[PDB]
């Protein structure tokens, strides 16, 4: 993918919404984050028709 | 370790690790009593109705 293309010498920098975790940071360095977020669940509106 | 904040000067003079909690500036104010919206008798309906 994108990280595989980066490690293969195709590009030098990555500007994309890439998260930060242990496995990916073990190989490359991550700078300070510019935006904080998390994980949630998205569902559809119920809209009861009672 | 503790509740030390990471800014430009401290990060330039001292190396910091990855953040583990969100922090920021936020103003704290006391509770202000609200007011009811006028014309509340037209609430359970619409003007088109």
């Amino acid at each position: 993918g994108m990280m595989g293309e980066l490690l293969s010498g195709q590009a030098d920098m990555i500007v994309a919404p890439l998260t930060i975790n242990n496995e990916r940071a073990q190989y490359i360095e991550f700078s300070k984050p510019f935006k904080y977020q998390g994980l949630t669940i998205l569902v559809k509106k119920e809209i009861p028709r009672s | 370790v503790g509740s030390l904040t990471i800014n430009e000067e401290r990060s330039e003079v001292v190396d910091f690790s990855v953040p583990f909690i969100e922090t920021g500036i936020s103003v704290m104010v006391s509770r202000s009593n609200g007011t009811v919206s006028p014309s509340a008798f037209l609430e359970p309906f619409s003007a088109d109705v």
